[PDB]
DNA sequence: TTTTTTTTTTTTTTTT
DNA sequence: AAAAAAAAAAAAAAAA
């Protein structure tokens, strides 16, 4: 029918059910295991095809972010060159994702320059956070025309989730995780290695708490304690704010060395000025910013007739210099949203960093099985290149030397013999059939290794590539027996876990910024 | 010769599979139509000229042909008996079969030359079931509508048991069709409209008559194939239609004497047409052929039907006036059945009438012969404006997303946004004292939102306003929803638009069931396309089931589980067998194991129960888990699924078994081999466009599909309870959020679950 | 160069 | 005390 009638409560039900699953699976809250949205993933994996290595020179924002909306992202322009913006920006992120060039705002509330003027290329630790993906560690989903195809999640190194935070507002949820420092988030993940079975007391010795970029000074431990037992807590975050008295005359002024986390300081001069023009706050007689590109001084004058410890407790009551960060560790896990503590967080890391290093290593092995199988058919002929290149002769089309070569089973020379014996089992790839190989001191190759003796060129007949090709030989029986050492034990990938996350703590380890106090 | 037993064999096994179902009968006569099918196809070639089927008290069937006289044959398998007798090339041979086992040296000689082959096929009781004997009326009509379709063709039928007798020749062809059509009722004027040209290897026929009985019904067929659903065979018939009679009217002025208009279902009203079409390479929806989707075909009609109706309205007045009189007396009365109503001022260049400025308003001065067209934005709005009816149609853009008036204040309402949607309707909504809905503008309001995520929330929020600020509007049935399609797709000369992601999934599935053809055996007939369709059909729901089990279980286990034989109750009690089932189940996964996990089974013996349930122990990236099937797991549902599809795949499959796609070839050891084969092959020449709004859309591409009346898809919104509507936009859209996400974890686990 | 909405926690105003 | 209203963080829809 051209009209056919639907009532209002399945009609809301089913669009307001579409729109709030789709915003809580795709755009509202991250992954637990890369701590990435989507908007953020596809950014990452367009930056990383067009090559903007963190050594290479920059490219320009707009071709970025074009790249990004014409291939994968079908949300358009002006949102993805804000999240570009915040991942470029130190004061937001504690470790930033992306090294970008020109104006990209300041906590003074200035905005970034436009897309047109911005330059934009990858941080070092963003290749870490996508380490290995071309050995299908990932599982890759399509696009959203089918024309190409995304990662479904990052292979990472880093625990993003912990270590740069989130903040986020989806139709039912709304995820606020804050940042940590690096080191202290790998000495947690080791110490869950050590002892699986670790408390939250424990995990809490290695993490003491969040560590923003911007230093500052969290009161409590309470609200800690609370965020990573239950994943809901609230922190209070303190500015560093000194009384600084002058030793000839008794005036003294009020120096803010350092600011909370997410407060800007234009509004926070701003709100000073209307708490001291109403006369909610006295004993203020000036009030000055002078951040000298050298850390930020914000002075304030107290007046001869005012203690000062008083007025910077009631600008810390009352103004922004204080500011209670609710902690509310919403992610998604195994595609579900999910309240999450510490514990469940490191966890989740650990399961992700043992499959990819599991897929890692069955990709690798079936690619040296591979060249293992083709190095040998080129030993073999190079081991009997006269009959080969006799028949080549003699036939007439490349097809019917196919035929003929996988036809003749074909003698192991000396140097064939001992090359392929010593390698003995645990080299042939799974797939090839048990008719195939050495069998009875006669080779018998496969249409596959005809094709490759066809594809051999002349250049390969010279004296050295005989032993290049033996020395290749050994070196990836060797790599086959480290990858099976690696694929059967179990400790074995924990240790390769372990020292990977070691390096990771020693290339990228950073010192604590914010303080943590006991008021 | 032993390859031919085997294919036999192969369709002796599963009968249903290749010949429909056997329980009801239709696959008897589907066996009939074979067979008569296949005489047909000879005579089309300008040989045959006589088929007399018969129905003997023997119960059997003869297929008799005058003609010309011509693997393993799906009919001669399943009957126990053929007389297969050819009289060809001056000599009469005969052959003789037996459950599709010949014993002739099939060389006979006879007196007399003659033509055709003559078979009498004898079904086995041993496969049919139920249903003996051959229903004299489906037979004579299918055999019927055959000779309406195929003119100059005459089928016999010769009922001996009864002595019965039938002779179906028309040479007039669909005009005989109208007629036998038509014979029981009352045409409202005696001639019959018809052509029968031929363009671009598109043959095309039709015929119109028009009754009193206000009903109408429009048979359509290709390549004398029925489609219930129509296709786009009938889409442009009825647009040609359409178009013909209103230029008719326009022209000659019948229309401005009524003072009304008349549309679709008024022309149709009433009506009785054929239309056939032979496309050489037809197109459908689905394998039951019950919907033409190529895109050949409407052009064709629609070009055809334009010139003819228009030569046959000019050299017939009589007739011509009869059913315009017919049309015009169906718009007065659709006229009488509308609510009374005033004419309001409309936007024009002259006068303005304090509208706003992003309003393209029409023409019409009526409301009730109106619409407004509700956009997201103004890219949207100039795609909608280019392509329009200026007479009826306004379009009223809006800016992105709006305020939620359940959450917001009244006094909120002073956005730009609303107050120009205000105006526009000019209820007078603001202020619930001068509202007044009979001084509507438009007695449709279409919200015409984009077809994704951010559409449908834009979409909740005007049915939100609609709803609670004008909830009289909505109980008179003035709001519309449109519904724009998300993707187009191309397939070279192929086009469709598709709405859903659901509606993706089942074209791309249809083009891979698209000219497949999957052999059981190497030398066997293929499946019937509904029997492989149902079954890929049934495999993707127990893919989806099991997709949503990935949590509890792995989906290895449970993707091995369904070529497993089953494991009742009465075997949990025996631990030998329990034991042994586990055992072998274990051992195939770790056959065919790509990655590094290693499966071990236990048995943990029960002693409240007596019952020796497995446990199924994997080691995968280093963790060890247990996943025991425990008495709640065999008896869950899910087993039932799993074991319903695994006694459907057990044995379809053997050694060389393998399928075709014209051309190419590929043999297959798995269902899951011949699927993803058959969806590699169907996504090669494929291209999805979509949609980011209808501001990608061309003008004419959002005029044919959701603008045009003759192709509009709309949807009325109704209130069948207002309690509920109440309390579901109080929940969804209010303040409190504690309601909204707890409703969202429940739909959520809703759909996780059945 | 500039502006309007959706969405959820959390705080601050302000008004009673 | 109470209760409502406003603003702010980040991904999205829209334009001027």
């Amino acid at each position: 029918r051209e009209i056919t009638p639907v009532n209002i409560e399945e009609e809301l039900k089913s669009s307001y059910l579409d729109y709030a699953m789709s915003v809580i699976v795709g755009r509202a809250l991250p992954d637990v295991r890369d701590g990435l949205k989507p908007v953020h993933r596809r950014v990452l994996y367009a930056m990383n095809v067009l090559g903007n290595d963190w050594n290479k020179a920059y490219k320009k924002s707009a071709r970025v972010v074009g790249d990004v909306i014409g291939k994968y992202h079908p949300h358009g322009d002006s949102a993805v060159y804000d999240t570009i913006v915040r991942m470029a920006q130190p004061f937001s992120l504690r470790y930033m994702l992306v090294d970008g060039q020109g104006n990209f705002g300041s906590i003074d509330g200035d905005s970034a320059a436009a897309m047109r003027f911005t330059e934009i290329r990858l941080a070092k630790i963003a290749h870490e956070l996508m380490a290995d993906l071309e050995k299908e560690t990932v599982d890759f989903v399509d696009n959203y025309d089918g024309t190409e195809k995304i990662p479904d999640v990052m292979p990472t190194k880093i625990p993003n989730l912990l270590v740069n935070g989130s903040s986020g507002i989806a139709v039912g949820m709304a995820t606020n995780i804050p940042p940590h420092n690096l080191t202290e988030v790998i000495n947690g993940c080791l110490a869950y290695i050590d002892d699986e079975d670790i408390s939250i007391e424990g995990l809490m010795e290695h993490i003491p708490g969040p560590d923003f970029p911007t230093a500052a000074i969290i009161n409590g431990r309470r609200g800690i304690e609370e965020a990573y037992r239950t994943g809901r807590g609230k922190v209070y975050i303190r500015a560093r704010a000194e009384v600084e008295v002058d030793a000839k005359t008794g005036r003294e002024t009020i120096i803010v060395h350092e600011i909370p986390y997410q407060v800007n300081k234009a509004r926070l001069i701003e709100k000073i000025a209307e708490l001291v023009k109403e006369k909610r706050v006295e004993g203020i007689s000036a009030l000055r910013d002078e951040s000298d590109k050298d850390g930020m001084r914000i002075v304030i004058e107290v007046k001869r007739d005012a203690v000062g410890e008083v007025v910077l407790n009631n600008l810390y009551s009352q103004t922004q210099l204080q500011v209670s960060f609710g902690i509310n560790m919403v992610a998604l896990h195994h595609g579900q949203p999910k309240i999450m503590n510490l514990k469940d967080i490191i966890a989740a890391f650990v399961r992700h960093r043992r499959e990819v290093v599991t897929r890692r290593t069955i990709f690798e092995l079936r690619k040296a099985r591979d060249r293992a199988h083709i190095l040998e058919a080129l030993a073999v002929a190079l081991a009997n290149i006269d009959p080969i290149i006799e028949l080549i002769r003699h036939a007439p089309t490349p097809a019917e030397a196919k035929t003929a070569l996988v036809a003749n089973p074909w003698q192991l020379g000396n140097v064939a013999a001992m090359l392929e014996r010593a390698g003995d089992d645990a080299a042939r790839p799974e797939w090839l059939e048990p008719e195939f190989g050495v069998r009875d001191g006669l080779y018998y190759l496969t249409e596959q290794q005809a094709q490759a003796i066809l594809d051999l060129r002349l250049q390969k007949l010279t004296g050295l590539e005989h032993e290049k090709l033996l020395d290749e030989y050994k070196e990836l029986l060797d790599q086959i027996a480290e990858l099976l050492r690696i694929l059967g034990s179990a400790d074995r990938l924990m240790e390769v876990i372990r020292e990977e996350l070691e390096l990771v703590r020693e290339q990228f380890g950073d010192k604590r910024r914010t303080e943590i106090t006991a008021n | 010769s032993i390859k031919v037993l085997k294919g036999l064999d192969a369709v002796r096994k599963r009968p249903g599979m290749y010949i429909g179902d056997t329980d009801d009968g239709t696959g008897l006569h589907h066996m009939v139509f074979e067979v008569v099918d296949n005489a047909i196809d000879e005579a089309l070639a300008g040989h045959c000229k006589e088929i007399i089927v018969t129905i003997h008290a023997d119960n059997s069937v003869s297929v008799q042909d005058d003609g010309r006289g011509i693997g393993v044959s799906v009919v001669n398998a399943l009957s126990q008996k053929l007389e297969l007798v050819i009289q060809r090339e001056g000599k009469i041979h005969r052959q003789i079969y037996e459950h599709g086992v010949p014993q002739a040296p099939l060389a006979v000689t006879g007196e007399t030359e003659k033509t055709g082959t003559m078979v009498r096929f004898w079904p086995s009781l041993e496969t049919f079931t139920n249903v003996t004997e051959f229903e004299y009326e489906i037979l004579a009509k299918r055999l019927r509508e055959l000779s309406f379709l195929n003119s100059g063709v005459s089928i016999r039928l010769r009922d001996k048991r009864d002595g019965k007798e039938d002779h179906f020749h028309y040479e007039g062809g669909i005009k005989a069709f109208v007629e036998y059509l038509n014979k029981n009722k009352t045409p409202i004027h005696p001639n019959i409209f018809y052509f029968s040209t031929e363009k671009d290897g598109i043959g095309v026929e039709v015929a119109l008559q028009w009754n009193d009985g206000f009903q109408e019904n429009i048979y359509c067929f290709t390549n004398n194939i029925p489609q219930r659903d129509g296709g786009t065979h009938l889409a442009g018939f009825r647009a040609a239609m359409t178009r013909t009679l209103n230029a008719y009217m326009d022209k000659e002025g019948y229309s401005k004497k009524a003072k009304v208009s008349a549309t679709g279902d008024d022309a149709r009203e009433g009506l009785i047409a054929v239309v056939s079409v032979k496309v050489p390479d037809p197109k459908f929806s689905s394998q039951t052929k019950d919907k033409l989707v190529s895109s050949e075909v409407k052009s064709a009609v629609e070009q055809q039907m334009n010139e003819l109706l228009a030569e046959y309205l000019l050299e017939n007045p009589t007739d011509a006036k009869i059913v315009v009189g017919k049309i015009i007396d169906a718009a007065r009365a659709r006229e009488a059945a509308r609510r009374a109503r005033e004419m309001t001022r409309r936007k024009g260049a002259l006068d303005l009438a304090g509208l706003p400025g992003k309003l393209a308003d029409c023409q019409e001065r009526d409301p009730a012969l109106s619409e407004l067209y509700l956009v997201e934005g103004d890219s949207a709005g100039g795609s909608a404006k280019q392509g329009r009816n200026r007479k009826n149609q306004a379009i009223l853009p809006l800016k992105g997303k709006i305020l939620n008036v359940e959450k917001a204040r009244f006094d909120k309402m002073l956005s730009s946004q609303e107050v120009a949607t205000l105006i526009t309707a000019l209820g007078c909504g603001i202020g619930r004292d001068e509202y007044n809905p009979d001084k509507l503008r438009y007695h449709s309001i279409i919200i015409m939102t984009d077809a994704d995520v951010d559409g449908s929330h834009i979409r909740t929020l005007l049915l939100t306003f609609f709803y609670r600020q004008m909830p009289e509007i909505v109980e008179r049935g003035h709001v519309y929803i449109a519904q724009p399609p998300l993707y187009k797709v191309k397939k070279g000369k192929q086009e469709q638009y598709i709405k859903d992601d659901e509606a993706m999934d089942q074209y791309q599935i249809s083009i891979a069931l698209d000219g497949a053809t999957l052999h059981t055996n190497a030398s066997a007939p293929a499946l019937a396309g509904e029997a492989l369709e149902k079954l890929v059909s049934e495999y993707n729901a127990t893919q989806k089931m099991i997709n949503r089990m990935e949590r509890r279980y792995p989906k290895a286990m449970l993707k091995e589980l369904i070529y497993q034989p089953t494991l009742t109750e009465a075997d949990l009690s025996d631990e030998q067998t329990v034991t042994r089932w586990v055992n072998a189940l274990v051992s195939e996964l770790n056959d065919k194991e790509q990655h590094g996990s290693q499966w071990k089974f236990d048995v943990h013996t029960n002693a409240e129960q007596n019952l020796f349930e497995p446990i199924v122990r994997v080691r995968t990236h280093g963790v060890d888990t247990d996943y025991p099937l425990d008495h709640e797991f065999i008896t869950g549902g899910e087993y039932r699924r799993i074991c319903t599809l695994g006694e459907k795949l057990r044995g379809l499959l053997e050694e060389d078994a393998f399928i075709e796609r014209g051309e190419r070839r590929q043999p297959v050891a798995s269902f899951e081999q011949a699927l993803d084969w058959l969806v590699k092959e169907s996504r090669r020449g494929l291209s999805i466009q979509r949609y980011k709004g209808l501001g990608e859309m061309n003008p004419e591409q959002l005029w044919e599909t959701t603008m045009d009346p003759e192709s509009r898809r709309m949807l009325r919104v109704t209130v069948k309870d207002a309690i509920a509507a109440d309390q579901l936009f109080t929940t969804l859209m209010g303040d409190a959020v504690e309601p909204r996400r707890a409703f969202i974890e429940e739909n959520a686990l809703k759909a996780a679950n059945i």
